[PDB]
């Protein structure tokens, strides 16, 4: 009965901002599938993305919000979320 | 028993104390509740990580730090346990050098 | 009684998207003959191509999809599929 | 019974300043997680961020002002305060 749906991607080009929506009806964030972060309100990023992303959620919603600043062409990929396997959604850099 | 015990308690003392073989040993019995970066619902691909990077993995995604401070503990319970063989193989060797000398009919 | 035919070629300039399309009355992909990726929903990429393409498919259609971003002169080569071997479509970037 | 919020946070240029606000019902700063500067007047600053950031606190406002000097894009960032966890606001740099 859990169904996991990305929502907030698109185009964005240089030094943008971009927030990355999964619904759900710990969790886990990939790009392809490299790992991307994790929450619990800790919170973990990897080295590759660090000090770019920042992740949130809130229960009320039951929704995990991603919130990325200055982006660039170099990470132009398809972001998956994982609690199961999120469906993800084509983020592109231009 | 003299030579026949001093034979081999060389190399499980010196295997233990550079600890790699314990480790390559017993790496995949490491626990997992401590760490909550091992949660993995799938409960399968979190047992085969466990026992693929302690070999050649590497792989830097940030998990090596968990990595390095089991391998650490891995290291210290295989010298400890290095130490209480080495403590309990001489504590033996002089109890039963004692027992052989009280047990012994002849002058 | 199985034939494959590739459609969604022709000329892209610098950083264009193309899309592949083959018809099926497991795949692979080769350009050319240089392996490109697989699918079977999990994918899987070649490191000269990784991060750049993207593979899907669907059983309704009995077609899979090859949604190439950023494309560059360097790529420009006949691309084939593999599930017997496909005819295969031009693609050039000037 | 005790609760710290930030305020003060936002986007900046480079070569601009900006002033971080900890309300408070020793204090230590951190960004994102990454050790900042600490005061007791007595302050102490990290050599990553040496020179180019002042701390003071007033005991009359509860309050702990920290005065950042010439931001850069490197620096972006989410800051927190550690007296208990502060809530943290992001501050980005373009």
């Amino acid at each position: 009965q859990v169904q996991l749906v990305e929502s907030g991607g698109g185009l964005v080009q240089a030094g943008g901002s971009l927030r990355l929506s999964c619904a759900a009806s710990h969790m886990r964030w990939y790009r392809q599938r490299e790992w991307v972060a994790a929450i619990y309100a800790g919170t973990h990023y990897a080295d590759s993305v660090k000090g770019r992303f920042t992740i949130s959620r809130d229960n009320a919603k039951n929704t995990v919000y991603l919130q990325m600043n200055s982006l660039k062409p170099e990470d132009t990929a398809v972001y998956y979320c994982f609690v199961y396997i999120g469906q993800g959604t084509q983020v592109t850099v231009s | 028993t003299g030579r026949a015990v001093i034979a081999p308690l060389t190399w499980l003392a010196v295997t233990l104390l550079t600890g790699t073989y314990y480790e390559c040993a017993a790496s995949e019995f490491a626990s997992v509740d401590h760490y909550p970066m091992f949660d993995n619902v799938s409960a399968s691909k979190r047992e085969e990580i466990l026992a693929g990077f302690p070999c050649c993995r590497s792989a830097p995604s940030d998990v090596i730090l968990v990595r390095d401070e089991i391998a650490l503990l891995h290291r210290y319970q295989s010298q400890m346990l290095g130490w209480i063989l080495i403590t309990l193989a001489t504590i033996a060797a002089l109890v039963s050098c004692c027992v052989a000398k009280c047990c012994s009919p002849l002058t």
